[PDB]
């Protein structure tokens, strides 16, 4: 006994009634990057001395 | 990075001014002596109507 639908018996007009889940998707065109990296990117100041 | 492949070129601005200045020489009207024929006529084995 498991209480969960693991494998069901569907008629063809069921087929596509399991969507319903919100996905949400960026454009092509668009670009995305990771920035993590250039977290350490810096330079260090030097005192003045003789 | 993801995003589409774009090839970042850069091109030579002296020659696409030339390009832009040889344009306004075109013409848009041509100079003709005759108009071009518009109706022509067939013939059937009657020697009345065409």
């Amino acid at each position: 006994f498991i209480n969960k639908r693991i494998v069901e018996r569907v008629r063809v007009g069921q087929i596509l009634a399991v969507l319903n889940r919100r996905f949400v998707a960026y454009k092509g065109k668009m670009r995305i990057m990771d920035i993590t990296q250039s977290l350490k990117m810096g330079t260090k100041l030097a005192a003045p001395t003789v | 990075t993801a995003t589409r492949e774009v090839d970042f070129t850069v091109p030579d601005v002296q020659k696409i001014l030339d390009d832009i200045k040889a344009l306004a020489a075109e013409q848009v009207y041509k100079i003709v002596k005759v108009p071009s024929i518009s109706f022509r006529h067939i013939v059937m084995q009657s020697r009345d109507r065409v």
